[PDB]
């Protein structure tokens, strides 16, 4: 019965084709609720989940201010890591930030945590007792000492251990009609021969929330890590996901083969069998 | 630092024909950001198409929703067509009932 | 709400 609140962002520089891209979005556990992209006509933080929609015209002011600032930053940093990593004025680049926090069935604080990339690859991070940085290389040293000086660890701890559980405090009672439940994997199997000789056995989770699922394949007991197609997990677009699993076996043998499915909307885990 | 998208194509619901539901393209995995998706009817770019907004996973790879309402009929063919650098050509991916 | 603080990098 855990929670979490976490904000993405996203600069990606454009030389040439104007300023970078910008794309920020929030989330509690697995469901959207705010969303500010650079290039969409409001220029305004936006609403994205029903329960968001009652905060005041002070909020959406003060959120937007707040994420406009964080792309300054962004557009400011991009050129300061260029230097950094001795590239050029004319490749695109990519900062990524994520920040938040966890808090308990009873609202406590559990963890909180940020981590920053450059081109795709960690660049900065804090670490869990949100008092020290993890630098990656040592170009991001450079920050780490500019930081440390700055007393920017101190700063952020506020936030993500005080402010942020605030809010994602609010945002579990405003959006308790939504945010509190979990809906349960509905399950099946599919067979699909691809010769006269062999057939493909698909094992199905659907419907389910929140995202994260185990599907497993086992063949007489033991497990087949090898011989398993698992796709990603993926959005249904109505709040829920989906995934399956997938084995090639001989015709015939059908029966030894089991899938099994873990979620924790789940009161015991499932097997199935052709 | 260049990573290829994983692709899918598939209903919100199970499909029946005649029935309004909604015809998704999931693209994750990738690296850089930039990416066209078009969803497309009888080879054709369906017009009316809905993305989510830009997010990304644990290691930094992004991943994107492509949407649209659609009413399947068994002769449409629709599929998700997906431009990338890590791409020679853009990538169809049929839509297939059972995956 | 998100973070209201910035130092550049």
């Amino acid at each position: 019965g855990s929670h979490s609140m976490r904000y993405f962002f996203t600069s990606v520089s454009r030389p040439g084709r104007g300023e970078p891209r910008f794309i920020a979005v929030g989330y509690v556990d697995d469901t959207q609720f705010v969303r500010f992209d650079s290039d969409a006509a409001s220029q305004r933080m936006e609403p994205r989940a029903p329960w968001i929609e009652q905060e005041g015209p002070e909020y959406w002011d003060q959120e937007t201010r707040n994420v406009k600032a964080q792309s300054q930053t962004d557009r400011v940093d991009l050129g300061t890591l260029r230097g950094y990593y001795n590239q050029s004025e004319a490749g695109s680049h990519t900062i990524q930030i994520m920040y938040g926090c966890d808090v308990g069935s009873d609202g406590r604080f559990l963890r909180g945590y940020r981590q920053d990339a450059y081109d795709g690859k960690d660049y900065i991070a804090l670490n869990e007792d949100l008092r020290s940085w993890t630098a990656a290389d040592m170009a991001a040293q450079i920050t780490k000492r500019k930081w440390e000086a700055a007393h920017e660890a101190e700063q952020l701890r506020a936030y993500l251990d005080g402010t942020c559980v605030e809010w994602l405090r609010r945002y579990l009672e405003n959006g308790k009609e939504t945010l509190q439940r979990t809906d349960p994997p509905k399950t099946h199997m599919t067979h699909h021969p691809i010769s006269d000789h062999e057939a493909t056995l698909r094992c199905w989770a659907l419907g389910f929330y929140p995202a994260e699922i185990t599907l497993t394949w086992q063949r007489d007991g033991e497990d087949q890590t090898q011989d398993t197609e698992l796709v990603e997990t993926r959005p249904a677009g109505d709040g829920t996901f989906q995934k399956w699993a997938a084995v090639v076996v001989p015709s015939g043998e059908e029966q030894r083969y089991t899938c099994h499915v873990q979620h924790e909307g789940l009161p015991k885990p499932l097997t199935l069998r052709w | 630092i260049q990573r290829t998208p994983k692709i899918q194509v598939y209903s919100r619901h199970p499909a029946e024909n005649g029935k309004s539901n909604f015809l998704n393209c999931y693209v994750s995995g990738f690296h850089p950001s930039d990416i066209e998706v078009d969803l497309l009817k009888n080879g054709e770019r369906i017009e009316k198409v809905e993305h989510s907004d830009l997010s990304f996973s644990k290691d930094w790879s992004f991943y994107l929703l492509y949407y649209t309402e659609f009413t399947p009929t068994e002769k449409d063919e629709y599929a998700c067509r997906v431009n990338h650098v890590t791409l020679s050509q853009p990538k169809i991916v049929k839509w297939d009932r059972d995956m | 709400a998100h973070h209201g603080g910035w130092t550049t990098k």
